[PDB]
Formats: C-alpha cells, sequence, structure tokens
C-alpha cells in the first residue's frame, strides 16, 4: 500500500481488389 | 482512357432511353391538364352567346 510514482503510471500504460479487379477490366 | 471512354459512351446512352421514358410521360400528363381547360372553354360556347 505505498503509492507509485506519477511518471511511472504515465509509463506503463477485402475493399482493395474490388477496385483492382474493376480497374485491370475498363 | 479509351477503355474508359466507350465505356462511358455506353452509359450516355443508358440515360437517353432513361430521358425519353420521362418526356413522354410529360406529354401525357401535360394533355388531360388540357383536357382540363377545353371541358371549361366548351362552357363559354354556350354562355357568351347567351
Amino acid at each position: 500500500s505505498l503509492p507509485i510514482e506519477d511518471n511511472y503510471i504515465r509509463e506503463v500504460v477485402s475493399k482493395l481488389m474490388e477496385c483492382v479487379n474493376d480497374a485491370v477490366q475498363t | 482512357l479509351g477503355k474508359v471512354s466507350d465505356k462511358s459512351r455506353e452509359i450516355s446512352e443508358k440515360y437517353i432511353e432513361e430521358s425519353q421514358a420521362i418526356i413522354q410521360e410529360l406529354v401525357k400528363l401535360t394533355m388531360e391538364k388540357l383536357e382540363s381547360k377545353f371541358t371549361k372553354l366548351c362552357d363559354l360556347e354556350t354562355q357568351l352567346e347567351m
């Protein structure tokens, strides 16, 4: 139950192919 | 780019077949209103002559 340092608490803490397949064709 | 262009050029045609299907509706929907103005005007064909 000893408090810890504050600077240690602050220390521990498929949509791609759907266009390519349509850009290769047209 | 040509692979775009003709691919676009058919899509424009897809709206032309749209657009006349709107236009041939207005040529319908005007006429009844024009009919709704003949049936009033043939009233006056009597009344003025009265």
